[PDB]
């Protein structure tokens, strides 16, 4: 019964109950507030190709 | 109005210097799991208020209905309060 003495719990259940969930990268945030504000610097310019600006105040020719 | 739910999601605190190991480890795993399914919610909300080429046919639902209520068989202008006082001059004035 040498196997009683040795802790029970095993290898797997430290790696499973210390590394419990995926950590973010700090590169996420970058990434996806990146792809949103493309998307606000597409909508709302000046001198982006799809200015929402001729289709919200059109214009007065 | 997109601008005025913009602001409110301009005031989210930033989870992002909350990322690190030291709370990560510190931290009940339960709750962090919740922290970190709070940031993609913040992710999703500001993926879909930013958004805006799906404004304008958002502003294409509102159109027909409104297009059909001022294709009136009385007048385009029409409402309830101009066609009550008409009733008013219609019914108390002589048959």
């Amino acid at each position: 019964d040498r196997v009683l003495s040795l802790p029970a719990v095993s290898k797997n259940q430290v790696l499973e109950n210390v590394f419990h969930t995926a950590p973010k990268a700090p590169v996420e945030h970058l990434e996806k507030m990146v792809s949103a504000n493309s998307k606000v610097y597409d909508a709302l310019n000046l001198q982006s190709k799809r200015v929402l600006i001729w289709q919200v105040k059109p214009a007065l020719f | 109005l997109s601008n005025e739910r913009y602001q409110l999601l301009s005031q989210w605190p930033d989870f992002t210097t909350m990322y690190g190991k030291d709370f990560y480890y510190r931290a009940h795993p339960e709750d962090l799991k919740k922290f970190y399914d709070a940031a993609d919610e913040y992710y999703k909300l500001y993926e879909t208020v930013t958004e805006f080429d799906s404004l304008s046919a958002l502003a294409s639902q509102v159109v027909p209905n409104y297009a059909a209520r001022r294709r009136s068989t009385v007048h385009p202008a029409i409402g309830s309060t101009v066609a009550d006082g008409a009733f008013t001059n219609f019914l108390l004035s002589k048959q």
